[PDB]
């Protein structure tokens, strides 16, 4: 089982309309068994439309989405979105997370929370717990994220569950000072795959801004060792750095199941 | 109040459709008549897997779906799909039970007999209403502006029509379809606003040409020398803020979107316009009925809001009808409802109840009973 999360640059109509930049999404996207990809900024659904046309051309069902409304206190908003191979899982349920909404609201994008049923796996049930977080607000969510993580434990009584997204985890918006302030990090529940070594952004930045969680027994025991990783597509499929970043300013977070 | 309260009012259209409770001022629920189909297997976060979507869900969602419109040109073209928008209307948009309400209903000019009797099986046998009644459109409409004999020019989203009315028969032989309408002028507005130099590239530029046409558009008299004015670059032009800053102008455009009304040939239509189409409907009727048609032109329909319309056609019909004639454009505030309004007062009166078609008169007579 190949996961992922993505996050695509303003993911639009425009972007899916280039034929260049639709031909590699869809190429990246087929690496995977589950992708989530973020900054989908899509009002009528129409550029999820043409992806997903391009995904299933040829056997109607090689993929089957989840996706959110859009998400924003700012207002100016995206949703988020997974695809699956339903040949390989299944959605046993989904809820978008209650962050109180007014003033309170713990975030800027609330995690879209899918629960997964795997055949192929040790782990056979987990939830994927889905997060974009305002870099300004980073140090904040990937710590309320803790509670996203007991709220699946009350409503799913799951605790294999798997929280990943672009959390802008590293340089300027998380600071070595700062993560003792995020349970997330400092609860030993939670094993961290992405180090903060890895470089995930396309641009000349380093930084471990985007992540993979897994909290769980049977999910932990799972992971094949050392294969969460970010994909490097621009070293992969030999872009320039003009046309990598054309795809996106970030890469995919990757890991694989067993 | 048994049924004071509870009678349903529901116009079907071509774009929209409008319904409430008779009584009531105007529509309780406006909608778009689409039923979208999703295109992939999948759901919304939090929902369950959707057959179907209708009205607003199916636009909003309409990258993900296929949209179908039931009701091509004003007549019902899918009797699945608008059992579909019918089910919508009572139980998510009126929210009511339709076993315990009477519903009047509206059809078409010239709809064919066995639709009527069709729509009378599928309300009383899948819906079960106590009671039912389908009123004719422009008789609504005309019955709304007080009248019983005057000349409708309708004009929605897919169909026009010109249906003479006399003491409250519509007038077969006379009525006049013209299928250009809104719809038709939105891809207009679309293609001489592009070609001012532009672009509607994304679904959110689309979408917003229509609230242009809405908005900003105009039916100017004189349409000759109106061209001639923009020419002199008058202070004539109008600038719109898109849903972003871009902010796009029209000056000129703006008239020559409704001035397709008058003239089809904007269009690459060869049939005759609205004015002349009144009038040959009038030249069609008899007589002695003539003068009456003629001081009682009553308009209805959303395309017919464009200002400047009724002095337009008050213009237009003077000038083709015999002097000695009194011509009268009557163009009410509320006329996108009309055809709505005109149900609620019929339907909420006093003498209307000994006309709705019970279901006693259904098991015993068959779907001929309403069909008249
Ligand atoms: C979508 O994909 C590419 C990447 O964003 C778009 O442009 C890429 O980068 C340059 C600048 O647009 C393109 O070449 C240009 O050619 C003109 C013609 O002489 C020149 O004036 C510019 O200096 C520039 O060199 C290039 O085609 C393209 N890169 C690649 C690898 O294709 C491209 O325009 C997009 N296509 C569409 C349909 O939008
Ligand atoms: N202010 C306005 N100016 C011009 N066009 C308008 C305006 N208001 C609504 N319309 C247009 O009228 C159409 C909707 O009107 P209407 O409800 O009369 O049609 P309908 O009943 O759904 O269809 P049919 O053609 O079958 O009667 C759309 O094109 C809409 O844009
Ligand atoms: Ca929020
Ligand atoms: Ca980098
Ligand atoms: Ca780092
Ligand atoms: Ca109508």
């Amino acid at each position: 089982l190949k996961i992922a999360a993505f996050n695509i640059r303003t993911f639009g109509e425009t972007k899916m309309s280039n034929a260049t930049l639709a031909s590699y999404i869809v190429r990246i996207v087929r690496r995977y068994d589950i992708v989530l990809i973020q900054e989908v900024r899509d009002s009528h659904l129409v550029a999820v439309g043409k992806l997903l046309d391009y995904l299933n051309q040829d056997d109607p069902n090689t993929y089957h989405y989840v996706v959110s409304e859009p998400l924003g206190r700012n207002s100016y908003k995206e949703r988020y979105l997974f695809l699956f191979r339903p040949n390989k899982v299944s959605v046993l349920d989904t809820y978008q997370y209650d962050d109180g909404c007014c003033g309170n609201d713990s975030f800027s994008r609330e995690p879209a929370v899918v629960k997964f049923s795997s055949h192929s796996t040790k782990v056979k049930e987990f939830a994927i717990v889905a997060l974009h977080s305002a870099p300004s607000d980073a140090v904040a969510e990937i710590n309320s994220l803790y509670d996203v993580y007991l709220d699946v434990q009350q409503k799913w009584h799951l605790n294999d569950v798997m929280l990943m997204g672009d959390f802008n985890a590293d340089c300027s918006y998380v600071t070595s000072s700062q993560w003792s302030s995020i349970r997330l990090r400092t609860s030993s529940t939670f094993q961290w795959l992405i180090p903060d070594s890895a470089d995930t952004t396309a641009t000349s930045t380093n930084c471990a801004y985007d992540r993979i969680v897994v909290a769980g027994s049977l999910l932990q025991s799972s992971v094949v060792p050392g294969s969460a990783a970010p994909f490097d597509f621009q070293a992969a499929y030999g872009l320039s750095n003009e046309m990598a970043l054309a795809i996106s300013d970030h890469y995919p977070v990757e890991v694989t199941l067993t | 109040d048994e049924d004071e309260t509870t009678a349903l009012v529901c116009d079907n259209g071509s774009g929209l459709v409008k319904a409430g409770f008779a009584g009531d001022d105007a529509p309780r629920a406006v909608f778009p008549s689409i039923v979208g189909r999703p295109r992939h297997q999948g759901v919304m976060v939090g929902m369950g897997q959707k057959d179907s979507y209708v009205g607003d869900e199916a636009q909003s969602k309409r990258g993900i779906l296929t949209l179908k419109y039931p009701i091509e040109h004003g007549i019902i073209t899918n009797w699945d799909d608008m059992e579909k928008i019918w089910h919508h209307t009572f139980y998510n948009e009126l929210r009511v039970a339709p076993e315990e309400h009477p519903t009047l209903l509206t059809e078409a000019p010239l709809n064919p007999k066995a639709n009527r009797e069709k729509m009378t099986q599928i309300m009383f046998e899948t819906f079960n209403v106590p009671a039912m009644y389908v009123a004719i459109q422009a008789v609504l409409s005309l019955y709304a502006s007080g009248r019983t004999t005057g000349i409708v020019l309708d004009s929605g989203d897919g169909v026009t029509h010109n249906v003479p009315i006399y003491e409250g028969y519509a007038l077969p032989h006379a009525i006049m379809r013209l299928d250009l309408a809104g719809r038709d002028l939105t891809d207009y507005l679309m293609k001489i606003l592009t070609e001012r130099g532009y672009s509607f590239v994304t679904t959110a530029e689309r979408e917003i040409v229509r609230d242009i046409k809405e908005k900003l558009c105009y039916v100017a008299l004189d349409f000759e020398n109106e061209m001639a004015t923009a020419a002199s670059s008058s202070s004539l032009e109008k600038s719109y803020e898109l849903p972003d800053g871009q902010v796009i102008t029209i000056g000129n455009e703006r008239f020559r979107c409704p001035e397709t009304l008058f003239q089809p040939s904007f269009i690459g239509m060869e049939s005759a316009g609205i004015h002349e189409t009144t009038y040959n409907s009038i030249m069609k009727c008899d007589i002695d009925i003539r003068k009456d048609l003629y001081a009682n032109n009553v308009m209805s329909g959303g395309t017919t809001m464009y200002p400047g319309i009724a002095d337009r056609m008050q213009k237009e019909i003077t000038a083709l009808a015999p002097s000695t004639m009194k011509i009268k454009i009557i163009a009410p505030p509320e006329r996108k409802y009309s055809v709505w309004i005109g149900g609620s007062i019929l339907a909420s009166l006093s003498t209307f109840q000994q006309m709705w078609i019970t279901k006693q008169e259904y098991d015993e007579a068959g779907p001929s009973i309403v069909h008249r």
